[PDB]
């Protein structure tokens, strides 16, 4: 089954275009790479709870 | 007889181009007449109105700043029992061997995972990390354990 | 008592005067207008 | 030379079958049309229009209360009022009536059922003027109107009809060429006695079954539809004549189609059979149908439903016996 | 024109979005239904219900009668199986008896009743 | 302006018809180069090898035409003589060839050194030896694959694309 | 459009912001842009020369353009972004399971995760020159993985209802005061999408040579 | 979960399940066939 | 003078294959049964080279109409025989702007697969439901409902852009072919739509090598319905010779 | 391992067991009933503050009309949609190295997506499944079987690594002349 | 359970092949008749195509009713029918067990369904009658048209069996509906038949020339029927060519009247001196008209010609 499948795949044109969904993974970090803008360190009016 | 009892009840024609608002207030024609009506509605809403914050956007930097430039080095500190436990937990992973379960591109992973949790690798860590990935054949990842030690 | 109450009934306003108009249809808006809200 | 434009189509009658017709061609136009919609009533062209505007169209609409503007504006009129009467009102007898008024090239429908000779005056005229009548009967009803399933039998220039076929389409599946100038009329006059006729039979049927003690109608439906006579007239109507059987009191509901629209139907076949000086009596059948929806007309029940032929075919008996 | 406005298309100015065309289509577009016929096993579908008639809570066997023929059976859908008035549990033992069928696997389970 | 739809009228002809109008004026051109060149290839392909006599002896026997209906030898319906396998069947090895390096360029995403790309073209030579041979080193063969380059950049004065371009005609001519 | 009964008001200010005589910087990038802006754009100005065919003029002009001019708040040359499409992994099941996929809807997928869903990055995170776009797909009811329309992408994020009808880009000024001046990774990234072939074949790479013809 | 084909061994004990859970040496053939449908 | 019923021909289209279907079935039982072709969409017009290729062989098609089988669904029980005629579900293509896709072959260029491991659909087998067999369900959810107006009415396809929505089409299914004497598919590729770059000669061979089949299929569907009902239905017989 | 059993939602090998990707619903009426693709353990938690483990993603059940037709207007786009928002990167992390379990109804939601292959449950009703012979495989394996270091390569690109880098990078990223 | 089939007439012999067929060995099949070596014949030909079940050959109704638990009567004529269930010595239902169970499918009056229910009710035995209508070649196939009438759980266990070689069986009620359905059946037969007489003479009439397109909207509009969709086609030919002699059809004018001669015996009085029937009677009438001319085995569209004879009767009458 997979031999044949591969060499139809191969064979054919259009499934040979990239796929960016299963190609590869994008920052697999636990973090952003860039500042969203948050968090914020600041409380609001409506809160007490300030630390 | 429903759709004859169901009339429009609901819609009205809709703005002409150059309509005045429901208080009298227009752009472009009426200027300083125009009053701001943002302090008669209720000051606080229970949910977002479909006028909140429709149209808002942020500075140019948020969209043009570079890939971890916002990071502030921050030195986080712990005892060291957890240095000692972490530095034997990372030497262990580096040094799991290869071919069953793990690959060995998983030693350098686990290098550069110390970096990341803002841990100083030892030349210990080094030094397994290169002998690892030396007896599994991966010469060119040996070197990157050297390339990675010199950037730090 | 609507919350744009205020704004609507404004003195000068073109509300109030359309609301001066049709309570007296023949006002002079100048002068037979009126600027309390007492009625 | 000309300039490229939406071509004018309007709509005139608007009464329970005419105000669909413009709802789909307003639904389904896509912004190619530019829909007229004409009404006695400027009020009810108004609510029309209204009413289809914020259930939400894809094309633009005009308002018209007399006949020379939708003569004026209209390239192609579909014409679906309630009498024969009001279809000779508005197409020949008023001052400003449309065929009497038609321009160069345009084109003019009737789905109203007129008479053959009528329909024969309207083309005739139509021809004179130099434009096109198609007499295009209908058959359906409001609700296949809005599914957009009506039968039309067109009688006219082939031309003409491949021209509007995308038209049809709009609120008629089932759309058939019979021929040219009057075969429509002619086609939809056959289907009309058939169904009078149909229906006499399955009020019949439904009353012997009640006759013999049985009372489980909707058994009795499979059972016909599965076997080698079933009609859609006795689908149609069996439930409501088990229902006014079983409680012969109970007085038939109202429809759209009635009896008196039976009546003035087959009247035009009264007038349009041939064989006056043998006294045209050839068909058995059709008089006894004919007959029965007679009395239940005189009966007060000429607007109610076509089941009411149970409670009026002994009344049209008693006719017989008075002749 | 009816609207107040000589100037504008539609008087009430409806969202671009309400008249945007829907287009559809039919999961018969995609794959078709065949229909398995009776074996030797199963010949009919009342052997075919009192087959897949295994469990007490599931009296599969009790509406042989409810069915015409086996492509009447095999072409009811669970709506129409409902509405013929066959409890919750039975409908879905004989929709997934039938539903294994149509996947090769006939009814042959042992009834765990006694 | 719009006419009823008597038929079931396609509302898009092609996938691209209305992504080509989301493209740039420059872009526009710089995706033109390689459209044009696949689709006048496709268009030759089916009469790659017939001299010029034999496609007006073509072009004389389909004779049939209606108001457009099409010209015979754009896409000629002539059954052609060498029977071949995969894209060849399409395509003339040139731009099986030409095709790779638009691959390779895709996904490199600008400029990038020959290597990337010279044993792909190895691999389609070694595939097919008898084109190999047949169009291997000529002028024809180089410069049409080679008319890519320039949509990588199209703006760089000549002197860049020569020397960028240097590297690939050595490899194509060695 | 309106409704009876709600006396709708108008707004005045698109959005809450700084104003721009509070800054000699604010000011100049106001003069600077309005400079590089019209004043009253019409039909036939460079901005919409987009609409190089009459259809297109007809359909942008005549219905939806509310939408079309929705879009995008910027003025651009495109009022929109190319689609494309991927490639379906090998199914090793084959013809058994080549009938999946195919639905009677589009079905969307919009990517989420750290890195992704942040509205102060919108225009970098749906941008087709980032390494790391936000990788919307769409599989059709016929089976076709495609990428996500402009508008498909931007539906992902808050609502943003404004436009700008006079800054025009490409008239910018330059060469007076807009004189814009200048690890491994980036070569393991290039590693990462150079193709890879030659792992299956100093032993530099050539043409075959020709032994059928000798 | 494991499926009772009603023609396997039979356990005749009326104190506890009335069917073994053994199989015919075809339902051990055919069941490979599905072990490998799924393997694939 | 026959026992059948009637004969409906279902399609999604009913320009080119459902109407030369009709008319060789037409006339090879001489006008005397009944045979209605219909399809799911009506909005279309009979083929011109429908028309001509059927003129060729000697019947004329011109008379006859498009239209849906709409009313022939609320009598389907009716009916003795239930002809559907439909593409092959594996070169399908939902976009009519393409060419069919390739079949599946089984056992060098396309890939052929072993009959075991990929076997066919067997023949023997009967259809329950093809692309052919639906009917369109018109709605419509008006604003000027106070029910369908609420903020929180879920008959919308949307949410926070307007409310109700205008008139739509769905389709259902109708599972009942099976409820006919006689029910059969014939699998023939569509013809009505004209690929990208065909020319009109071929464009014309393509309805030419769909009327052989068509005729071959309808004798062998006249001869078997023959052997049902048991009275001569090939009453013309006149074409098949040549 | 109870000694009166949870009858109604019994498990395999106790608690709390392997994570997996399943499609939790919510407690509201099928009308506004929508889905999210979450990672739990096998027996879910209902005694912690932390119930699961990731949010892969939300899916809505209800097909929304295509608001977004005349943008670029392409190949029957104007089909309702089924939206949905998935995390690929999570996916994968918990999918592969920490080989989590997959349930059938979010295998086949993904399959849709291009990030897995149809699921083991859908299948045709057309195709009976395949009748496989030791000697027929043999001969296709023998007939057209791979070579020993292609088959090794392959699996090692498709596994161990995917950065190899060529000769001419080996060269370029050797040191210089200088030499420090 | 034991099935045994004892009618076999010309549409019996199908009933029994199919239940010898599809009984796979599952029920035990009895075949009866009144001469010995025309059973024998059958069983013959029934074993040497197919025998799952052991079959046995009775001359007499009573061996036939104290072996079986069903027996289904497949007869010609309503005195055959009665003479097998009620007027014999050994009458079935006379001699009926407590808990066998008997289904007729010949087309008896009401009434007579009336006692053949009474006797057995009075004798615990569940009596309930199935009238069929269809071709033999239907039979053979195994479509038919079963209108059962009696108990309802007596139905219920009859379904199986029905099925062997009918395809649309259905319950009309208790105390033999099924006459009645059978009967109002052919009623309304004839009334279509004669409206699309009517039809199509009145579309000759005014001139309207493809029949072919007519045919198609009337199907499609509203009063159409299988009938119409039937004759049509030959009516066409038949109204523009009177001349020719309406070809034979095994349903016939005279099959019609057969089984509409039931009707007035089911209907409770004539003496009102009026028809609460207009349609119905004028039906017959033209139907009687067209038999009482020679043409009584002729096919069911030759009401045509003779629709003109059946006003002679309603104008004399």
């Amino acid at each position: 089954f997979r031999d044949v499948e591969e060499r139809r795949h191969s064979r054919d044109v259009v499934n040979e275009l990239p796929n960016p969904w299963y190609d590869y993974v994008a920052h697999a970090l636990p973090f952003p790479d860039r500042d969203a803008g948050y968090p914020d360190e600041y409380g609001d009016l409506g809160q007490w709870r300030a630390p | 007889k429903v759709d004859s009892f169901h009339a429009n009840t609901q819609y009205q024609h809709a703005w002409p181009l150059l309509s005045h608002d429901d208080l009298g207030n227009s752009d472009q024609s009426n200027n300083t007449k125009n009053i701001m009506y943002s302090m008669y509605m209720p000051k606080r809403n229970k949910g977002t109105a479909p006028w909140f914050r429709g149209a808002d956007t942020y500075s140019v930097k948020y969209c043009e700043q570079g890939r971890y430039e916002y990071q502030r080095y921050l030195m986080i500190n712990r005892f060291p029992s957890e240095y000692k436990k972490h530095f034997l937990s990372f030497l262990s992973n580096i040094r799991m061997s290869s071919g069953s379960a793990t690959i060995p591109q998983e030693a350098l992973h686990w290098l550069l995972r110390m970096i990341v949790d803002n841990f100083n690798p030892q030349h210990v860590h080094y030094i397994a990390a290169m002998k690892t990935l030396q007896s599994a054949g991966e010469l060119d990842m040996a070197r990157d354990v050297w390339k990675i030690m010199e950037r730090q | 008592v609507p919350r744009i109450y205020y704004a609507w009934m404004r003195p000068g306003s073109f509300t109030r005067r359309r609301f001066e108009k049709m309570r007296n249809p023949f006002v002079d808006l100048e002068t037979g207008t009126s600027l309390y809200f007492r009625d | 030379s000309a300039i490229k434009r939406s071509l004018n189509v309007g709509v005139v009658g608007m009464g329970n079958m005419g105000v669909p017709i413009a709802r789909n061609l307003g639904f389904k136009a896509r912004s190619a049309m530019y829909l007229q919609i004409h009404s006695r009533a400027l009020s009810k062209a108004k609510r029309v229009c209204d009413d289809l505007s914020v259930d939400g169209a894809t094309c633009a609409m005009r308002i018209h209360d007399r006949y020379s503007t939708m003569t004026k504006w209209c390239d192609v009129i579909v014409l679906a009022l309630a009498d024969v009467k009001a279809s000779r009102h508005a197409l020949l007898e008023d001052n400003e009536s449309l065929i009497m008024n038609a321009r160069k090239g345009q084109i003019i429908v009737d789905h109203t059922t007129v008479d053959a000779e009528t329909s024969r005056e309207c083309a005739h005229e139509a021809a004179r003027r130099g434009a096109y009548f198609l007499d295009a009967p209908m058959s359906g009803s409001p609700r296949a109107c809005f599914n957009g399933q009506l039968l039309l039998m067109v009688g006219g220039d082939a031309e003409t009809f491949q021209k509007m076929l995308p038209i049809f389409h709009m609120y008629a599946d089932n759309v058939f060429h019979m021929g040219e100038s009057g075969s429509g009329t002619a086609a939809k006059m056959i289907s009309q006695a058939l169904v009078a006729s149909h229906n006499a039979a399955a009020a019949e049927a439904l009353s012997m079954a009640h006759a013999l003690g049985i009372e489980d109608q909707s058994k009795l439906v499979q059972v016909l539809d599965a076997s080698w006579g079933s009609s859609t007239m006795l689908r149609r109507n069996a439930p409501l004549l088990q229902d006014l059987i079983r409680n012969p009191d109970k007085t038939p509901p109202t429809s759209a189609v009635s009896v008196d629209r039976l009546l003035s139907d087959l009247a035009h076949l009264d007038a349009s059979l041939p064989k006056r000086g043998g006294e045209d009596e050839p068909f058995p059948v059709f008089d006894a149908a004919l007959r029965s929806l007679a009395a239940a007309s005189d009966a007060g029940m000429g607007d109610r439903d076509l089941a009411s032929v149970v409670h009026y075919i002994e009344a049209g008996e008693a006719e017989l016996r008075n002749r | 024109t009816y609207g107040p406005h000589k100037s504008y298309k539609y008087t009430y100015m409806p969202d671009p979005r309400k008249l945007a065309p829907i287009e559809t289509t039919q999961r018969s577009e995609i794959v078709p239904q065949s229909i398995r016929p009776p074996t030797s096993y199963v010949p009919n579908h009342e052997t075919f219900l009192e087959r897949a008639d295994i469990h007490r809570l599931r009296p599969t066997s009790d509406f042989k009668a409810s069915f015409k023929d086996w492509n009447d059976l095999f072409t009811c859908d669970k709506r129409q199986l409902r509405v013929r008035g066959i409890p919750r549990m039975t409908r879905d033992a004989i929709r997934t008896a039938v539903q294994a069928f149509q996947n090769g696997n006939p009814p042959e389970r042992f009834d765990t009743k006694e | 302006v719009a006419k009823l739809q008597h038929n079931p009228a396609p509302t898009t002809l092609n996938f691209y018809e209305k992504s080509f109008q989301q493209l740039s004026d420059v872009q526009q051109r710089q995706t033109g180069l390689l459209i044009g060149a696949a689709v006048g290839d496709a268009a030759a392909r089916a009469l790659d090898g017939y001299t010029a006599e034999e496609v007006a002896a073509v072009a004389a026997e389909s004779g049939s035409l209606q108001d457009e209906d099409e010209d015979p030898v754009v896409f000629a319906s002539v059954t052609p003589r060498e029977h071949k396998s995969g894209l060849l069947r399409h395509h003339s090895y040139t731009f099986y060839l030409f095709s790779q390096l638009l691959r390779v360029m895709a996904t490199s995403r600008g400029d990038f050194p020959v290597q990337y790309v010279k044993n792909e073209w190895v691999a389609t030579a070694r595939a097919h030896p008898d084109c190999f041979v047949r169009e291997h080193a000529s002028l024809l063969h180089v410069l049409c694959i080679t008319m890519q380059l320039p949509v990588i950049y199209p703006w760089a004065d000549d002197s860049t694309l020569r020397e960028y371009a240097s590297d690939f005609l050595e490899f194509l001519t060695e | 459009a309106r409704k009876h009964g709600l006396f709708y008001g108008k707004m005045r200010f698109a959005e809450q912001k700084i104003t721009f005589y509070s800054d000699r910087f604010l000011f100049r990038d106001l003069v600077n842009r309005r400079e590089a802006s019209y004043a009253n754009v019409w039909e036939m100005d460079d901005p919409y020369r987009f609409l190089q065919t009459e259809q297109d003029y007809e359909d942008y002009w005549g219905d939806n353009y509310d939408v079309y001019r929705r879009m995008f708040p910027e003025m651009i040359g495109r009022t929109g972004e190319p689609v494309q499409q991927y490639g379906q992994m090998p199914i090793w099941a084959g013809p058994h399971r080549q009938h999946a996929n195919k639905s009677e809807h589009n079905w969307m997928f919009a990517e989420i995760g750290v890195n992704v869903g942040h509205e102060a990055l919108k225009k970098l995170e749906l941008d087709p020159t980032n390494e790391k776009r936000r990788r919307f797909v769409i599989r059709q009811p016929d089976g076709t993985l495609r990428s996500a329309k402009m508008s498909e992408m931007r539906a992902w994020y808050w609502k943003e209802e404004w436009a700008d009808f006079r800054f025009w880009a490409p008239q910018m000024e330059w060469g007076i005061e807009n004189t814009p001046s200048q690890a491994d990774f980036r070569k393991q990234r290039r590693i990462q999408s150079r193709p890879v072939k030659w792992f299956y074949e100093e032993r530099e790479v050539r043409w075959p040579d020709v032994i059928n013809a000798a | 979960r494991q499926i009772r084909p009603y023609y396997n061994l039979p356990s005749k004990s009326e104190h506890g399940r009335k069917m073994t859970g053994f199989l015919t040496p075809y339902r051990h053939w055919m069941w490979k066939q599905n072990e490998l449908w799924r393997n694939v | 003078s026959t026992s059948s019923r009637g004969i409906l021909i279902a399609g999604l289209t009913n320009r080119a294959r459902t109407q030369m279907a009709e008319g060789i079935l037409r006339r090879l039982t001489a006008g005397t049964i009944f045979i209605k072709s219909g399809g799911v969409h009506h909005e279309s017009t009979i083929h011109p080279l429908a028309v001509k290729v059927m003129k060729d062989i000697g019947i004329d098609i011109s008379k006859q109409s498009v239209t849906s089988l709409e009313a022939a669904r609320r009598q389907q029980n009716t009916y003795d025989v239930y002809i559907s005629i439909d593409c092959s579900y594996e070169r399908r293509t939902l976009d009519k702007s393409q060419p069919p896709r390739a079949e599946v072959r089984r056992r060098d260029d396309p890939v052929r697969y072993d009959p075991l491991l990929v076997p066919r659909t067997p023949s023997h087998w009967s259809v329950g439901v093809d692309a052919t067999d639906v009917r369109r369900r018109w709605q419509i959810w008006s604003p000027r409902d106070p029910s369908i107006f609420h903020e929180t009415s879920t008959r919308k396809f949307q949410d926070h852009l307007y409310e109700g929505e205008p008139l739509f089409m769905q389709l259902r299914q109708c599972p009942w072919r099976t409820q006919a004497k006689v029910s059969e598919r014939w699998e023939m590729d569509e013809v009505a739509i004209r690929y990208p770059v065909e020319r009109h000669s071929a464009h014309e061979l393509r309805f030419v090598q769909a009327r052989e089949q068509l005729l071959q299929r309808s004798f062998d569907l006249l001869t078997k319905l023959e052997k049902h009902y048991g009275e001569r239905l090939l009453l013309d017989r006149a074409l098949l010779e040549e | 391992a109870r000694a009166v059993i949870k009858r109604r939602s019994p498990q395999l090998w106790g608690a709390p067991g392997a994570p997996i990707i399943r499609m939790r619903g919510h407690h509201v009426v099928w009308k506004f009933q929508s889905y999210d693709l979450v990672v739990e353990h096998t027996h879910k938690r209902r005694n912690s503050d932390i119930r699961l483990l990731h949010y892969l993603g939300k899916h809505c059940p209800h097909p929304q009309k295509s608001l977004w037709s005349p943008d670029t207007p392409v190949a029957q786009d104007r089909h309702l949609f089924m939206l949905t928002t998935v995390d690929i990167d999570a996916f994968k992390y918990w999918f592969g190295v920490k080989r989590c379990r997959l349930s059938m109804k979010p295998w086949a939601l993904l399959a849709k997506a291009g990030l897995l292959p149809p699921s083991l449950t859908q299948n045709s009703k057309i195709m009976p499944k395949p009748l496989f012979d030791k000697e027929s495989l043999m001969r296709y394996y023998l007939a057209n079987r791979k070579d020993e270091d292609v088959m090794a390569r392959e699996k090692y690109l498709n596994y161990e690594n995917s950065m190899v880098k060529t000769e001419e990078e080996r060269a370029a990223e050797r040191p210089v002349a200088p030499y420090l």
